């Protein structure tokens, strides 16, 4: 495993990070 | 095969009948204006 | 034929064999 | 009870919780990347 | 506001939205089942029912489809090695497509229940508020589960209407799907007896029908209703989660130890079969018989099936893989090509030495050729200086019978050492490692992955049951204390 | 559906009905076969018709048998208009000679598993030796495509580039059999025939045949496969 | 190719530490 | 029939009931 | 015949049908839709 | 105000009507004791059979049970 | 570029979708 | 491997067509 692990790591570092950013900005723009 | 012919013929006949009698059901009265 | 032969055949390869672990009070 | 849903709630996640989430994801990735890459 | 971990608490009080999200989850699970089956059929190689079966290819839901009856495929082949003349509509791809369309219909139903949530069926007419008669709902569900279990036990597994279940010989050589007769005696509680499943399902279905009818008929009491909070949805959530990880622990133990519902030719062998010398015992018994009546050790090893010698290989051990050794066993140690034959080792004066088979706990084991009497006679010495049991000193030669090598005697130490190392893992097989570019380390069985995942999920759901039961009993003080 | 009323129907009532891909069957006479008059004969309107197309497969577990396939093309299987000379002796020893006619049939079939095996079902230049009951021999088998056939990147035997010029470096490689040379070696096949229901009044013959022949070798590539073809045949003597 | 992934993950981690230290939400003291 | 293991198991169930009754009696004797 | 075939193409077959069951189900569906439309009259 | 009235909702209405209608006293809790203790006994029996801490005349508790 | 295409397509999807989602929830948070 | 990516991204494209059709911003008459 040399690049499938790269794809898994990329998905893991983005998808919950993006979800957390959605919630954070949804709270930050509201006062 | 023959069951497929029967089924497709029934469904297209059903849709075509709904169409034909739906336009038969006095469609000039569906307008929102007066006429 | 006899079970004593396969006992000594299974003894050195694997000592945890179930036939060796059953009814071996006479051994 | 009415046409709109009475259980309308607002989801909150402040900046400190954002910090904790980002650190949790990045530290978990750092820890598990050596094992996923094997 | 609601924290990120409390979002679904929006639908505690809404039964229509609760049904919608239940349907959404159920659609996701059905869609995953269909997609997984299509993926595994796409990556499946049926080009060896014997030496490369499904558990050697890391197939997860393929054994579960196989165990209950789905054996043929729309690809024109059968997993038993036959040809599917007409698989019909219930093939592997057929079941997958059925799961996909079920997922779509359940998604549409979830959308409908999300939109049309305000149904007066969810409102009790005595006060007009929204409430659910949870004892009666449980009675209906238990009655339905009793009917379904009794039907599955009296029509599917018994073969009067269904195809039966997967039944095989004790050593998992033939294997097939047969109707099974229920065993109503104590042998029906024999875990490896296939007759227990129909008898258990019939009895459990009948008793569930009776219990559901009782629950439909009789209301609970004041003490029980106020004690377990039967009017609360977190109470039933806690107890349902309790039953779920109970069942998960039970099925994980069943998968790990083996049973009639976990065939070895589908889920791989068990580690206890290797530890207790099951397949080696059967091979040596089938050698002692038919060497006691002629056809000596030079021949008759071909009477040992290649499947049994494959079962006598530690690479098929479910407890010999790794946590992060991903993929199938074929990607771990190549694809099995053929049996190399049983290796018999002899010294200069003629005593028959045998390898010490490496136990499950060890990954690197010292090679020891030990005799019939149990005295260590030769080894591959780590020292090789002031060494007393080296291969060239003892004079060990290795011979093979019944495999691709038959009657071939090897004397040189460089070859004898490597064949002894191969025999340390059990029966010796050859592997094509260039097809999938195998790395060389042993992998884990689908049985092992199933048991590991289900035990981890069982502990996690033990914690979930604790948390929900705490919220159930302490619902009024969830925001703090009364301060009075 | 005999030959007598096969000509009794016009083309309008047989177009698109598959009758044009159906051999006549003899309804009169006896199946004892021996009643046919011996001597030199010149058969005309010798007809061929397959009843099953199966492709041999090396089964994975060591088995070897023919498996049933699915016909990818439509009803374009039979071959008509066959000529030649027959001799029948008193003891029954016969020889078969085939000279010209619609003596090829390119038809692709689908194996179970999404596999396609094109082949040229042919019986051309067949020399059947034996008795009236059974007689076999060897017949000429063309490959499939002509020497001038062009693959996705030109090339081929007669006409073509002789190399894939889309790649300025894939001219000298292990693909010697792919671009440099294309194999058009004609193979040989096995045919088994049986004569039944002979009408001695009009010299009509029928029976079931068997055809073994290697398929397409795709012009110097992956080895071809042997095909078992069974069916009904019909002929008319002079 | 693995080393670049590792270095990126660690520099992202140090970025999150620096971000959490220097651009945190101020206490309101209200 | 009644195997020795089953007989000992039944006596174990009897002993468990007996000790539960003894615990209940000690509790109700305060 | 290596496989079964319908031979339903060509010959100018009426409505493209070769079996009377197709015409029967067509007539039945048309008649029942017309019956629904006829019993749901004197409206709008 | 009533919700969305449906024929299926009116059909399943008496199945969800008595939210909170219970029995007085303890009800069938002696039957709880009986059923739960017999289930524990049966579960223990299963555990001892499968753990081989209980041996019967007809059970083997091994793969040769397939024989 | 068999899986270099994977990582390039992945990041080309990820960066604008996370960017647009962040600024959209910034918009939608304030009514 | 490429077929999976093509299928997934195309079904995502048609799904977001569905999202933009039904789950769009409702315009106001004010
Ligand atoms: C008990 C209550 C069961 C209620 C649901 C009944 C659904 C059903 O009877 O439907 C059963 C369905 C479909 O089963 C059909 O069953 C048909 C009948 O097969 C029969 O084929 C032979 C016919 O002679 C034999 O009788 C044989 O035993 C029997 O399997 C077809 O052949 C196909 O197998 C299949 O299409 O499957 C299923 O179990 C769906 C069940 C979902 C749960
Ligand atoms: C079928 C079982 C089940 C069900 C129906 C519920 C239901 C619920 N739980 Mg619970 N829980 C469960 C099991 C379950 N839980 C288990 C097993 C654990 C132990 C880990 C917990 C621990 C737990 C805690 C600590 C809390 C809840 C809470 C809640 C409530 C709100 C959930 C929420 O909105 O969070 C939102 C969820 C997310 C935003 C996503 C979480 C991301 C996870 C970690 C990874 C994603 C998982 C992946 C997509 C699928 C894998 C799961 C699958 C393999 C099973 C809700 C009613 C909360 C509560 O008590 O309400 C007040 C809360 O505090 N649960
Ligand atoms: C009636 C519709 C239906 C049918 C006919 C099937 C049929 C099948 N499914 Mg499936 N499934 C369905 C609906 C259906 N499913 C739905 C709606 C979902 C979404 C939740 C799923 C999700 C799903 C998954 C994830 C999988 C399947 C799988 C399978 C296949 C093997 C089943 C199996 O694993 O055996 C065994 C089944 C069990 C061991 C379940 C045990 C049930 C427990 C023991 C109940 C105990 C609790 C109960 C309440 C107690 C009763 C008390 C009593 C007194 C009454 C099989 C062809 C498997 C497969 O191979 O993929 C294709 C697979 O992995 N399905
Ligand atoms: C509990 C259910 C379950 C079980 C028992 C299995 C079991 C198996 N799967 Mg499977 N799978 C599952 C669910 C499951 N799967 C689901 C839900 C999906 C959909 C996403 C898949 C999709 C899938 C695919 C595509 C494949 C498999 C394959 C396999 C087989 C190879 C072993 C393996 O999985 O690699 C190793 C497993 C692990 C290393 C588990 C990881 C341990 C935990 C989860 C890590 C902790 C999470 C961590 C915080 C994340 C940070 C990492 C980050 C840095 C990237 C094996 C028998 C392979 C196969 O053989 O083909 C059939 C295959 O290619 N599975
Ligand atoms: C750390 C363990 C633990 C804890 C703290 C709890 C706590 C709780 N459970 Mg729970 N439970 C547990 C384990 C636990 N349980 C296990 C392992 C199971 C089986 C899966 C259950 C099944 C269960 C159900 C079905 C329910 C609860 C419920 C509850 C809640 C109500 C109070 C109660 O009755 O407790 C539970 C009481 C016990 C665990 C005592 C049982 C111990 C028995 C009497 C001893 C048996 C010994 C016997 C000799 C067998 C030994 C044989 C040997 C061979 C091993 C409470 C929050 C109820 C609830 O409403 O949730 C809100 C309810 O519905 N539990
Ligand atoms: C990223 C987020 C997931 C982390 C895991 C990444 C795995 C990477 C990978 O190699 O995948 C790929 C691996 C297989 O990997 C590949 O497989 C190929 C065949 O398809 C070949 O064999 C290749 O050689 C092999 O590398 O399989 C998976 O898809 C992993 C499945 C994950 C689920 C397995 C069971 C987990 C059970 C329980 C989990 C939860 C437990 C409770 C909590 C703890
Ligand atoms: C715009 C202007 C008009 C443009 C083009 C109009 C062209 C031709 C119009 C006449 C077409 C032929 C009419 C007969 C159709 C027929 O026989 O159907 C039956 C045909 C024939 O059926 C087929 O025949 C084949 C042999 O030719 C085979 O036997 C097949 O087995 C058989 O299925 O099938 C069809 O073409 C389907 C037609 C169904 C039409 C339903 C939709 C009607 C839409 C509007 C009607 C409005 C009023
Ligand atoms: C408003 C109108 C509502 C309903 C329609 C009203 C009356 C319908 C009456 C006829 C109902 C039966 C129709 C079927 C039929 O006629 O098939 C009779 C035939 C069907 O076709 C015949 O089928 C036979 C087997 O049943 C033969 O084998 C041949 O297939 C063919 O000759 O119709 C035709 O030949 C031509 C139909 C088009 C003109
Ligand atoms: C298909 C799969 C979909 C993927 C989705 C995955 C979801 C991702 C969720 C996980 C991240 C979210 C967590 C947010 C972070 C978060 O939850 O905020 C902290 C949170 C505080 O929330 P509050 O009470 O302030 O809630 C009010 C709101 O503003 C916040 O919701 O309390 C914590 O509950 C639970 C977890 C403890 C947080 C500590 C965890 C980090 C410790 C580990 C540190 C690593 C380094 C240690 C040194 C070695
Ligand atoms: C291949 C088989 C299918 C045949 C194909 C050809 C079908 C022949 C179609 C010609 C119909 C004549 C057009 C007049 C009606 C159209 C406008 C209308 O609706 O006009 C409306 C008007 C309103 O008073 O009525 C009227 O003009 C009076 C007209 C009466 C309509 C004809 C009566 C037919 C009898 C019904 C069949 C018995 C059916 C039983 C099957 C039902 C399911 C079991
Ligand atoms: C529209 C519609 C349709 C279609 C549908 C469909 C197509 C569906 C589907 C779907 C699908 C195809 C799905 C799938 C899926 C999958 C899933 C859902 C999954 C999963 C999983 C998970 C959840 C995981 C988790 C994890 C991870 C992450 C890793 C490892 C570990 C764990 C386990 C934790 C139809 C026409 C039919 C009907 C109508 C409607």
């Amino acid at each position: 495993v040399n690049i499938l692990g790269l794809t898994a790591t990329a998905l893991f570092i983005i998808i919950p990070t993006s979800f957390l950013l959605i919630l954070y900005v949804k709270t930050a723009a509201s006062e | 095969m023959l069951t497929l012919k029967i089924f497709v013929y029934t469904v297209v006949t059903f849709f075509v009948g709904l169409f034909i009698f739906g336009f038969l059901s006095n469609d000039p009265s569906r307008n929102p204006g007066k006429g | 034929q006899r079970v004593r032969t396969v006992l000594d055949m299974d003894d050195p390869a694997k000592e945890e064999t179930v036939k060796e672990l059953r009814k071996d009070i006479n051994n | 009870m009415a046409r709109p849903n009475p259980n309308k709630q607002v989801v909150e996640l402040n900046r400190s919780s954002l910090y904790w989430g980002l650190l949790l994801i990045f530290v978990l990735a750092v820890l598990f990347s050596s094992y996923i890459f094997n | 506001g609601l924290p990120w971990y409390r979002v679904h608490t929006v639908v505690i009080n809404d039964p229509g939205r609760l049904i919608s999200v239940h349907l959404m989850h159920t659609a996701l699970v059905a869609g995953w089942a269909g997609a997984m089956t299509l993926f595994e059929i796409a990556v499946f190689d049926p080009s060896d029912p014997v030496l490369n079966p499904m558990w050697r290819q890391g197939m997860f839901v393929l054994p579960f489809l196989t165990r209950l009856g789905v054996t043929q495929s729309w690809g024109g082949w059968t997993i038993s090695g036959e040809t599917s003349s007409n698989p019909g509509i219930w093939s592997y791809e057929g079941a997958a497509a059925s799961h996909i369309v079920l997922s779509g219909l359940l998604f549409l139903a979830s959308v409908w229940h999300w939109v049309y949530w305000d149904l007066e069926l969810f409102r009790d007419p005595r006060t007009g508020k929204t409430a659910l008669d949870l004892p009666k709902i449980f009675g209906i569900h238990l009655f339905l589960a009793g009917l379904l279990c009794f039907g599955f036990g009296a029509f599917h597994v018994t073969g009067v209407f269904g195809p039966g279940i997967w039944v095989s010989d004790p050593y998992g050589l033939t294997g097939s799907v047969q109707p099974v007769a229920p065993s109503w005696g104590a042998e029906g509680f024999d875990p490896y007896n296939p007759g227990g499943v129909p008898a258990h399902h019939i009895a459990a279905g009948i008793l569930g029908v009776l219990a559901g009818l009782f629950h439909l008929c009789v209301r609970p009491s004041i003490r029980l209703y106020f004690g377990l909070s039967m009017g609360s949805i977190e109470s039933v959530l806690s107890s349902s989660i309790a039953a779920v990880f109970w069942a998960a622990f039970v099925v994980a133990g069943t998968m790990w130890y083996g049973s009639a519902a976990t065939p070895i030719e589908l889920f791989g062998p068990t580690r206890y079969q290797w530890d207790q010398g099951f397949f080696q015992q059967e091979i040596q018994k089938r050698v002692a018989q038919s060497t006691s009546e002629g056809l000596s050790v030079s021949e008759a090893w071909a009477k040992i099936p290649e499947k049994l010698a494959f079962y006598d290989y530690i690479g098929n051990n479910p407890a010999k893989g790794g946590l992060f050794r991903t993929g199938a066993m074929n990607s771990g140690d190549g694809i099995a090509v053929g049996w190399l034959g049983h290796a018999s080792f002899k010294d200069q004066e003629g005593r028959e030495l045998f390898v010490r088979r490496m136990p499950t706990f060890f990954e690197t084991f010292p090679v020891v050729l030990i005799d019939k009497d149990g005295v260590v006679r030769a080894d591959v010495p780590f020292r090789k200086a002031e060494s007393k049991y080296s291969i060239e000193q003892v004079g060990v030669s290795v011979t093979f019978y019944g495999g691709e090598l038959n009657g071939l005697t090897f004397t040189d130490p460089s070859t004898v050492k490597k064949y002894a190392r191969k025999a340390q893992l059990g029966e010796i097989f050859e592997f094509d490692r260039s097809t999938l570019q195998s790395d060389g380390v042993f992998r884990s069985s689908p049985r092992g992955w199933f048991t590991f995942g289900h035990l981890s999920f069982a502990l996690l759901f033990f914690f979930g049951h604790i948390w929900h039961g705490s919220r159930t009993i302490f619902r009024d003080v969830f925001a703090g204390i009364d301060e009075d | 559906l005999t030959y007598d009323e096969l000509q009794g129907l016009t083309y309008l009532q047989v177009k698109g009905t598959g009758i044009a891909n159906t051999c006549p069957v003899v309804e009169q006479g006896t199946s004892n076969v021996r009643e046919l008059k011996p001597g030199d004969y010149k058969l005309e309107k010798f007809c061929m018709e397959p009843t099953s197309f199966t492709v041999k497969e090396v089964v994975d577990k060591g088995r070897e048998e023919f498996v049933k396939t699915k016909l990818l093309t439509r009803l374009t299987i039979s071959q008509f208009g066959m000529n030649g000379s027959m001799k029948i002796n008193n003891d029954g020893s016969v020889e078969f000679r085939e000279d010209e006619g619609l003596d090829y049939a390119a038809t692709t079939v689908k194996l179970p598993g999404g596999e396609y095996v094109p082949f040229l079902f042919t019986i051309k230049e067949f020399d059947g030796k034996g008795t009236l009951d059974s007689f076999s021999g060897d017949f000429l088998v063309p490959s499939y495509r002509g020497s001038t056939f062009l693959d996705p990147k030109g090339r081929g035997g007669a006409t073509g580039y002789d190399n894939a010029i889309a790649l300025p470096a894939k001219a000298d490689a292990d693909e010697i059999q792919r671009l440099n040379n294309k194999s058009y070696t004609p193979g040989k096949g096995s045919a088994v025939f049986s004569v039944a229901k002979v009408d001695t009044e009009t010299g009509e013959i029928a029976g079931v045949f068997e055809s073994i022949q290697p398929s397409d070798t795709e012009m110097g590539a992956h080895p071809a496969k042997d095909i078992k073809i069974t069916g009904l045949w019909y002929g008319q003597l002079t | 190719m693995e080393a670049l992934v590792y270095t990126f993950l660690l520099i992202g981690t140090l970025g999150i530490i620096f971000f959490s230290i220097f651009f945190r939400e101020p206490p309101r003291i209200a | 029939s009644v195997t020795p293991s089953l007989k000992n198991f039944l006596l174990s169930l009897v002993a468990g009931a007996v000790v539960l009754a003894a615990i209940a009696g000690a509790v109700t004797a305060v | 015949l290596v496989d079964d075939r319908m031979n339903g193409d060509g010959t100018g077959l009426p409505f493209g049908v070769n079996d009377g069951i197709l015409g029967w189900v067509i007539a039945g569906t048309l008649g029942t839709i017309w019956a629904i439309y006829f019993v749901s009259q004197k409206d709008l | 105000e009533p919700g969305i009235v449906t024929p299926l909702g009116t059909l399943l209405r008496p199945l969800n009507s008595e939210a909170g209608k219970v029995l007085p006293g303890w009800g069938t809790t002696v039957l709880m004791a009986v059923a739960i203790l017999l289930f524990a006994v049966f579960l223990l029996i299963i555990l001892e059979i499968y753990n081989s801490s209980l041996i019967l005349d007809g059970v083997t508790n091994s793969w040769e049970s397939l024989a």
